């Protein structure tokens, strides 16, 4: 009762006898390394805090210090990269001609003949392109300067400092109790409030003070080393008085609820700023002022130490239905007791939203000469996918854990997880028939389009030429978002994005965002992405619901999450736990985003990104996606084999590089094939033979050399697999966007 | 680029026989299994104990043995392939200065040659070269389904038929048709089997599709 | 070039086959008293040295190859 | 001697709300089997099956489908509740087995009058060579 | 073939499949048949020239004769 | 409160639970006066509605998407293709009863081989009958 601050102090002494001693959180670990298999297992079970201590105070306190780390890795990042933009970046040259000049971050030495990576990028600049989409950024922001860019790094580097000596003292001096980190309320009431909240409102700050003065006379057109420092800007409403008229009126508007008179900064436009290719900084003005509003509204929904509020339990418990039973009761004690189920919940959300973020952003460019730059695009979109495809994954892994390790039945009677686990027969069954229609509907129209191109009956395969499959819904949407500002959205001036429709948006001659029509071939890759979809949410849903057990494994709870198999008793049970689940569910997600981005990179390259040749679009690949995705070998051939010849001609160039990876990857794809097809006995009795010839000559080690476990073999093969894939497609896209676009 | 060639091929004819006569000669027993002997040649394994027991079985020897065999065999194939393929058109050059890097053989190679044969059918139209065309895909699907029963093993699938097994004896105007036997799933063995035998068949049609259609379509 | 891919690919089919014989000859029809002291038995006691060799040359071979053609590439 | 308890039919069962995971039709053609114990307080455990039930005060009875996971839920009552139970194997015209304790004394307990079934006296190597036993029906590890 | 071996792409077969299209018929007649045909890469019509073949009478009582063979095995 | 979802029979140890899908008394009655879940009529004549209503819908498919489709004659080569589809599908059925009865009165191997032979006669007239409907249909 009554939320509070509880520390102990100094609980943990900062000695460096431990670093001497390998292995000593765990008891399994410790007496020596017998076998490598201790090696191996003094990382895999590194932060498995769970299994190093039962107290959830131990546990939480572990997680809130690892927290402050991972935050300082973060600060070092942050400053590296704003150091180098300041010292080894040509972002001053690329601020006054950002149309010609290539970003670039990145130089390397002369040691054995690399001095070739160093790009001609521009500005009288050699070194490496970069991709981050930071030069946008820091533009975006206001910087045009390369001091600001080391003071950026300095205090970036300093924040680093901040955050170690926060984690340092957090665990080691003034730790929190337990009754501290189960205050869900107060955490929510501020990261509702003080984190999103008050953060989107002093981001709003600055745009106004600094990002939109400094862009408005970029924009304009002026040389950078002119324009005012933002200080200048700021102090003064003299200056913004002249480029923004309603700050002669200072706060009065403000206070008087008169915001309208705010309207030249305050704009709700929509659309893509014609100079730039990016969205009106007085649009991301106006939003941030907005949601910052809007969250610190959110901020004081839950009830803490004053009578004002609701209650997370309280909320939770009251919504109980006839189909349900219980409803959420006991769903309250599971989230604040089990670590693992709110890792699960996060990083599922968390995926998604970073899936939602490169959606977003490939559509509406959100910053200035960001469009235009096709690398950058294609780079942001990518990363993101993959980063929440991975999240997604680990959620999966995480609501098995929870699962496994932290259910309990007895506080879990007739409620939504005992409904769910009590009938998780009916769901698989039917996300099984799903999959296999979707499977079969999907993949099996790309191979009638393939067997009846192949027999020459292109009348009978499915595409705009014959049979046709049109996104009627997906149409229909598109053209109800065209139809929207002055409709349905009165105050809004222009389309959100120009992939509903109307106009081309060109910028420097290159189109910066052009209307995405959907035909029979966005039909059938959508289809097959809700295939994929449904067979990894399949494998997950499935190793989450089996965790526990199984009618062929009743006790599997109790051999725990991470176990091999059991026997090849009752026909073989190889890969039954929930770890291997998770270990499946990696394969079929890297098949999912692989195909996202393959279906964006050639829709992009096909139909939006190209040059203005003062009469028309003329874009990359000319069109070919429309009529020649409807069938395998269109992929193989007109994707490819076709775009490819960027990568496999890279040699002698600066793309060299991409050339190297492409090639590398290949490799390491294919070593994860060692890792998947073999067994551990082989490698046992290999190891023991070579072992042998060691005992020959009294080399032999003290410490056994083991083979692999099954686990950690199927570990190393998926990890190798999603490496090798991963840089493929990685190298493949930059040498293609940097070579072209 | 003989030289590099021809330590490959003896890169593979040796790892290949590693795997073979390892197999071969700890077959009546290893220090893992002391009593292989009294188990046959083919078996899963030996359970979980002692640390694991996969592909531990001469058979899965065997089983390993032939991917090898199909890699040297591919290596041989492709040197020959392409040392005459500069023969038959006057440009040794192409090879003898393009070999010395694998860059050389992915790009002015595979990737080369291939313009012929993924050309056989399009949205064009077709010619005689639309068969190799179809094959080359189908060895590339055969193939790519063999890995599905190469990584997957066992126990994902044991519960997922059993699952559709309680679906399908649950449904109305479907429970008057009932099975004589018991679906269950492959074997492991005779997974692995499974899988290899697609593996094969994948990597023997698409050489075989390539080959044909890329000396046929120049000569 | 179809007739030298086809013999090829049958002469390897069959060496593994020849191998796998052999493996199931050791399993199943192998008599350690008939064939005590011949070369069978000698081939058998030593085992460890023939395959410890062959890992030795097919490591060598790998490394070496691979080493070249990455170092030329 | 030991006299096997008999299985009586009329048995409160466990406060259950339905599963999916239940008996099947291999239950009505082939055979079931029951296990039966006595709980000292009404208390909720995990259901081999998926998902929670109640056991009841007393004598309580519980139908599965396979006998392993009958043995699961008794270890299951073993280490967490302390309770003892008794599985009988059904079969569908109505002959009972009485199955796991079969001497009343667990499996792990001597019980000195048990038959010492399946034991050679040999080690792991003193078993026959295949070649001696060729084209014998048999493995070489039974004769 | 025999009058002009190096012009001339060896037939094996016949094709009959009711699935081809018109444009398909027309892309695998080759050799001068009639109809849709397979081109030969076994290279036996180059054994069979060499040996003595030289007329299709002769492949057909080569023919029949390994036919009464394999029923006389 | 209102309690929908429950176990079949009241057996909460059956692998079933009545659902306002499984029981309700709509679904009920309309599937146990289905031809197939009527035990006292005569195997033949269900075998003849079931091959009726078969036959007449399996037309459909191949002549509106066959190979013909778009000549004039797609009528007559989809009423041929429809009834060798009904008589390889026959074959089967008699595969399925010759197999599993060897060793409701239509769970029965005489049973069976009349549900057979109904499910003939009546599957060819639904290709028929389909066929017919093509040629005598106003709107069609
Ligand atoms: C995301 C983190 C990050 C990453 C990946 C890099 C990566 C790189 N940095 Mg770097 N850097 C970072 C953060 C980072 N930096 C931060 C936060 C700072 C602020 C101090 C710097 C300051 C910095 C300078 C001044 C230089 C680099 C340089 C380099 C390049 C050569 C590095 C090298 O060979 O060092 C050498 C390897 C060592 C083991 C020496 C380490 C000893 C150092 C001095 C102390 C750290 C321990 C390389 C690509 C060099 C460069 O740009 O090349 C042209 C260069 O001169 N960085
Ligand atoms: C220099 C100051 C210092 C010192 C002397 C110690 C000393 C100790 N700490 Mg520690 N701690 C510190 C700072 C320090 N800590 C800080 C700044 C944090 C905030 C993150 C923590 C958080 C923390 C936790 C949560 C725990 C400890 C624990 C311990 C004790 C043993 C565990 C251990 O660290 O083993 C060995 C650790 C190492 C040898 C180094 C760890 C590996 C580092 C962090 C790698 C950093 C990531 C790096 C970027 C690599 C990633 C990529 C890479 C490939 C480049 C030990 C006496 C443990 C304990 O209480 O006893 C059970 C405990 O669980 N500390
Ligand atoms: C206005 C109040 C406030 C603010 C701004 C934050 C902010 C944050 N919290 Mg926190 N929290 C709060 C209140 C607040 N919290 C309260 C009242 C509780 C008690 C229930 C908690 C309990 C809590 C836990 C258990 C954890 C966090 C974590 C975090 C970080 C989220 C991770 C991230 O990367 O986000 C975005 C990152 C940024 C926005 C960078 C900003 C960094 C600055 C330095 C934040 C420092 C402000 C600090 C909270 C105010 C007091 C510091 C002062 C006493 C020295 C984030 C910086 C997580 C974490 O990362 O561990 C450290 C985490 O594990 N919070
Ligand atoms: C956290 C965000 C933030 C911050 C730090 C500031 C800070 C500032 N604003 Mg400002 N403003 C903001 C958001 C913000 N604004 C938003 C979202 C809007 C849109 C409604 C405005 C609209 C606005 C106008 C129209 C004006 C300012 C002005 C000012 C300056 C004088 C006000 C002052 O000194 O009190 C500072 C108060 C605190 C630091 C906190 C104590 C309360 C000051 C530097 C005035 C100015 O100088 O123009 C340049 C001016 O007239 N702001
Ligand atoms: C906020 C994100 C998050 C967090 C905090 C955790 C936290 C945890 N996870 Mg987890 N997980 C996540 C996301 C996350 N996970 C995601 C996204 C996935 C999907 C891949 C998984 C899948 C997963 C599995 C399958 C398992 C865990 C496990 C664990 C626990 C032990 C982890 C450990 O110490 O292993 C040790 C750390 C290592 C072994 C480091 C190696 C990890 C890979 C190989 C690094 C990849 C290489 C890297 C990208 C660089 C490549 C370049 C190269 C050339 C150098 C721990 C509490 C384990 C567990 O038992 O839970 C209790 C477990 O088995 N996680
Ligand atoms: C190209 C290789 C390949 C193929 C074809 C498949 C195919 C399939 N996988 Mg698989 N998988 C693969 C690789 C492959 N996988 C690999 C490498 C892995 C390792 C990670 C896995 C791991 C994996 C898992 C874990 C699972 C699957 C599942 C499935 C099935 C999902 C159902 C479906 O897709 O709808 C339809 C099937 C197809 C579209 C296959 C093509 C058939 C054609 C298009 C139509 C068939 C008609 C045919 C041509 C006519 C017959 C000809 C006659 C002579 C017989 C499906 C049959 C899931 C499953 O079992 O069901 C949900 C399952 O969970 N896979
Ligand atoms: C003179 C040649 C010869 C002969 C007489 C034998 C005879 C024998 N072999 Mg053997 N073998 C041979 C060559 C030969 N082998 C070769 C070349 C290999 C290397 C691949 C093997 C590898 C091998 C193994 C690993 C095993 C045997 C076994 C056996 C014994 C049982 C065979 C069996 O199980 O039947 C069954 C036959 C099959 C299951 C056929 C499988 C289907 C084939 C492999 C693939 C079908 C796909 C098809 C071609 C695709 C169509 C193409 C189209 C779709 C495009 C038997 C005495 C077994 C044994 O002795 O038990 C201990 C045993 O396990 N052999
Ligand atoms: C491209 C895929 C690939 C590769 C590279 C290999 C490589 C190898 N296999 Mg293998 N194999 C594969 C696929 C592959 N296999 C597949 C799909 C199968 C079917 C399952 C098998 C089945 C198989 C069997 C059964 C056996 C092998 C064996 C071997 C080894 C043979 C000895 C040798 O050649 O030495 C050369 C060494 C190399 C080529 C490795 C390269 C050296 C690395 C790259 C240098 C390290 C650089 C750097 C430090 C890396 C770390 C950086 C990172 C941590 C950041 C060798 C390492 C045999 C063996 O075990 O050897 C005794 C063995 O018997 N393989
Ligand atoms: C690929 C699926 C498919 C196709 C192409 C057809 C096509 C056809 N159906 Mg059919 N149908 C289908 C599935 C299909 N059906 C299914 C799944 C059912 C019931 C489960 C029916 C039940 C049905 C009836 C009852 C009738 C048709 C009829 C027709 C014909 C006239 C439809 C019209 O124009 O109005 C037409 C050739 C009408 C007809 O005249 O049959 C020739 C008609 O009476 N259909
Ligand atoms: C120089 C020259 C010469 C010489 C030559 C030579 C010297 C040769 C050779 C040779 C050789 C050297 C060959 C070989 C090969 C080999 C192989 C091919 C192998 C094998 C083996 C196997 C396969 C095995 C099997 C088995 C097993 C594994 C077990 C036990 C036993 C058995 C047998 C069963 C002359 C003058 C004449 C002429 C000219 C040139
Ligand atoms: S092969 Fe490996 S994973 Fe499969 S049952 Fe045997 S020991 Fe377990």
């Amino acid at each position: 009762k009554k939320v509070k601050i509880v520390v102990d102090r100094n609980p943990v002494a900062t000695n460096f006898e431990k670093w001497a001693k390998p292995g000593h959180f765990s008891r399994t670990l410790s007496k020596g390394p017998t076998t490598t298999t201790w090696i191996w297992n003094l990382h895999a079970d590194a932060h498995d805090f769970d299994t190093q201590t039962s107290d959830l105070e131990e546990i939480s306190r572990k997680v809130f210090s690892a927290h402050f780390g991972q935050l300082g890795i973060i600060f070092i990042w942050l400053s590296g990269m704003y150091f180098h933009g300041a010292r080894f970046s040509n972002y001053e040259a690329w601020l006054t001609d950002p149309t010609h000049i290539k970003p670039s971050a990145q130089v390397v030495w002369p040691i054995v003949g690399q001095e070739i990576l160093n790009a001609d990028v521009g500005g009288g600049f050699q070194g490496l392109q970069i991709t981050s989409g930071f030069f946008q950024l820091w533009r975006a922001a206001g910087i045009t300067s390369e001091l600001q860019l080391y003071t950026t790094a300095i205090g970036a580097l300093v924040m680093a400092a901040a955050m170690f000596f926060a984690g340092w003292f957090h665990y080691h001096k003034a730790a929190p109790k337990l009754e501290w980190f189960q205050n869900v309320e107060s955490m929510l009431n501020h990261h509702l409030g003080g984190l999103l909240g008050l953060g989107s409102l002093a981001w709003a700050g600055h745009q106004i003070h600094v990002s939109l003065p400094i862009n408005k006379l970029l924009d304009a057109g002026v040389d950078p080393k002119e324009i005012p420092l933002p200080h200048e800007f700021t102090l003064n409403p003299e200056l913004m008085a002249q480029l923004y008229p309603s700050f002669s009126k200072g706060l009065a508007p403000f206070f008087t609820l008169d915001w309208a008179q705010y309207s030249d900064f305050l704009t709700f436009q929509g659309g893509l700023n014609p100079v730039t290719g990016g969205l009106w900084l007085t649009d991301t003005v106006h939003h941030h002022l907005a949601i910052a509003v809007l969250f610190l509204i959110a901020g004081h929904q839950y009830r803490t130490n004053w009578g004002i509020g609701s209650s997370l339990k309280e909320i939770l418990e009251a919504h109980k239905g006839p189909f349900t039973g219980e409803g959420h009761k006991g769903l309250y004690e599971i989230l604040t007791t089990s670590w693992h189920a709110q890792l699960a919940i996060n990083l599922a959300l968390f995926g998604s939203l970073s899936i939602i973020v490169a959606h977003h952003m490939y559509a509406m460019p959100p910053y200035p000469y960001l469009a235009t730059d096709y690398g950058t695009q294609l780079s942001l979109f990518t990363h993101h996918m993959w980063i929440g495809g991975f999240c997604i994954v680990g959620a999966g892994a995480h609501a098995a854990i929870f699962m496994v390790r932290d259910y309990d039945p007895t506080n879990n009677y007739n409620n939504l997880l005992d409904r769910v686990l009590r009938h998780r027969d009916a769901i698989i069954s039917h996300l099984n028939w799903v999959c296999i229609f979707l499977g079969f509907h999907s993949f099996g129209l790309y191979i009638h389009n393939d067997t009846m191109s192949a027999l020459g009956r292109p009348q009978d395969m499915f595409s705009d030429t014959a049979i046709q499959l049109q996104p009627v819904f997906a149409q229909w949407v598109q053209n109800t978002h065209f139809l929207a500002p002055g409709f349905t959205a009165p105050n809004a001036l222009a389309s959100t994005s120009p992939s509903w429709g109307g106009d081309v948006v060109a910028v420097g001659g290159k189109v910066a965002m052009m209307p995405i029509s959907l035909g029979t071939a966005d039909f059938l890759v959508h289809h097959i992405h809700a295939f994929t979809i449904h067979v990894t949410v399949l494998i997950l849903l499935k190793g989450v619901l089996y965790a526990r057990s199984s009618r062929l494994i009743p006790d599997k709870a109790n051999l725990g999450f991470r176990f091999p198999c059991d026997g090849p008793g009752r026909g073989g049970t190889c890969q039954v736990s929930a770890w291997d689940h998770v270990f499946l569910g990696l394969f079929w997600m890297y098949n999912s985003i692989s195909i996202v981005i393959f279906h964006f990179s050639w829709k992009m390259q096909s139909d939006v990104w190209g040059t203005v040749s003062a009469n028309g679009v003329s874009h990359i690949t000319g069109g070919n996606f429309a009529q020649s995705a409807n069938t395998i070998n269109g992929w193989l051939r007109d994707f490819l084999w076709a775009q490819s010849s960027q990568v496999i001609q890279s040699y002698g160039s600066a793309l060299s590089a991409y050339g190297l990876i492409f090639l590398g990857a290949h490799f390491v794809w294919a070593f994860s094939l060692m890792f998947l097809f073999s067994g551990r006995g082989y490698w046992q009795e290999l190891i023991e033979s070579i072992v042998w010839a060691h005992n020959k000559l009294k080399v032999a080690p003290a410490i056994q050399p083991r083979a692999l476990s099954i686990t950690q073999g199927r570990a190393v093969g998926v990890a190798h697999y999603l490496l090798g894939g991963i840089a493929t497609t990685w190298s493949f896209f930059l040498a293609r966007i940097l070579a072209v676009g | 680029g003989d030289f590099l060639v021809h330590h490959a091929i003896a890169l593979g004819l040796h790892t290949t026989t590693l795997i073979l006569v390892k197999g071969a000669l700890d077959a009546r027993g290893s220090k893992l299994m002391p009593d292989k002997k009294d188990f046959g040649y083919s078996f899963p394994c030996d359970g979980p104990g002692r640390g694991g027991t996969c592909d531990i079985s001469a058979w899965d020897a065997f089983y390993l043995a032939v991917f090898w065999m199909l890699n040297t065999i591919g290596w041989v194939t492709f040197y020959w392939h392409w040392k005459h393929l500069g023969i038959w058109q006057g440009n040794v050059n192409q090879f003898n200065e393009s070999s010395t890097y694998l860059m050389g053989w992915l790009r002015d190679y595979l990737w080369l040659n291939s313009s012929q044969l993924i050309n056989g059918y399009n949205p064009f139209g077709m010619n005689s070269l639309s068969v190799w065309a179809w094959m080359f895909l189908f060895g590339h699907l055969i193939y790519a389904t063999g890995f599905m029963f190469l990584i997957s093993w066992r126990g994902y699938w044991q519960e997922l038929i059993e699952t559709l097994a309680w679906a399908h004896e649950r449904t109305p105007l479907a429970n008057l048709v009932r099975w004589r036997d018991k679906p269950v799933a492959l074997s492991i063995v005779q997974a692995r089997l499974v899988g290899l035998t697609h593996f094969s068949v994948g990597y023997v049609l698409t050489y075989a599709a390539f080959l044909i259609a890329s000396t046929s379509g120049k000569f | 070039a179809a007739l030298y891919t086809h013999h090829q690919y049958i002469a390897g089919f069959i060496m593994c086959g020849a191998f796998a014989h052999g493996a199931i000859f050791f399993v199943r029809d192998y008599d350690p008293a008939q064939n005590r002291g011949n070369v069978l038995a000698r081939i058998l006691d030593h085992k460890e040295a023939l395959i410890s060799h062959l890992s030795w040359a097919s490591l060598f071979l790998g490394f070496h190859t691979l080493g070249l053609y990455v170092h030329n590439d | 001697a030991f006299t096997p308890p008999t299985l009586q039919s009329d048995t409160p069962s466990p406060i259950f709300g339905g599963s999916t995971g239940g008996l099947l039709s291999q239950a009505q053609v082939e055979e079931f089997h029951v296990i039966t114990w006595e709980s000292k307080k009404e208390q909720i455990f995990e259901m081999p099956t998926g998902g929670a039930a109640i056991m009841r005060q007393g004598p309580n009875l519980l139908k599965l489908a396979r006998k392993e996971q009958c043995l699961a839920l008794l270890t299951q009552l073993r280490t967490k509740f302390k309770i003892d139970g008794y599985i009988y194997r059904v079969f569908p015209n109505g002959e009972v087995q009485y199955l796991h304790p079969k001497d009343g004394v667990y499996p792990e307990k001597v019980n000195a009058g048990r038959s010492g079934d399946n034991t050679n006296m040999r080690r792991i190597g003193q078993n026959k060579e295949p070649v001696q036993i060729k084209f014998s029906g048999k493995i070489p590890a039974e004769f | 073939w025999v009058q002009d071996p190096l012009h001339i792409r060896p037939i094996a077969h016949a094709i009959w499949d009711p699935h081809f299209g018109q444009p398909a018929v027309e892309a695998f007649t080759r050799g001068g048949a009639s109809g849709p045909v397979n081109i030969s890469t076994s290279g036996v019509y180059q054994w069979w020239y060499t040996i003595g073949l030289r007329t299709n009478q002769e492949l057909y009582t080569g023919s029949i004769f390994l036919l009464v063979l394999a029923a006389l095995f | 409160k209102v309690q929908v979802v429950q176990p079949v029979n009241g057996d909460p140890f059956i692998g079933m639970l009545e659902t306002p899908v499984t029981s309700s008394p709509a679904i009920a009655w309309y599937l146990s006066n289905l031809p197939a879940y009527r035990t006292g009529v005569s195997p033949l004549l269900r075998g003849v509605e079931i091959g009726l209503a078969h036959g007449y819908l399996l037309v459909g498919p191949f002549i509106k998407l066959g190979p013909l489709r778009d000549v004039e004659n797609v009528a007559e080569i989809v009423g041929c293709i429809n009834g060798a589809a009904t008589v390889l599908i026959l074959t089967l059925c008699l595969a399925y009863g010759a197999v599993t009865f060897q060793g409701d009165p239509l769970q029965s191997a005489d049973g069976w081989n009349k549900f057979t032979a109904g499910f003939a006669v009546g599957g060819l007239s639904g290709a028929a009958w389909g066929y017919l409907c093509t040629q005598i249909l106003p709107y069609y």
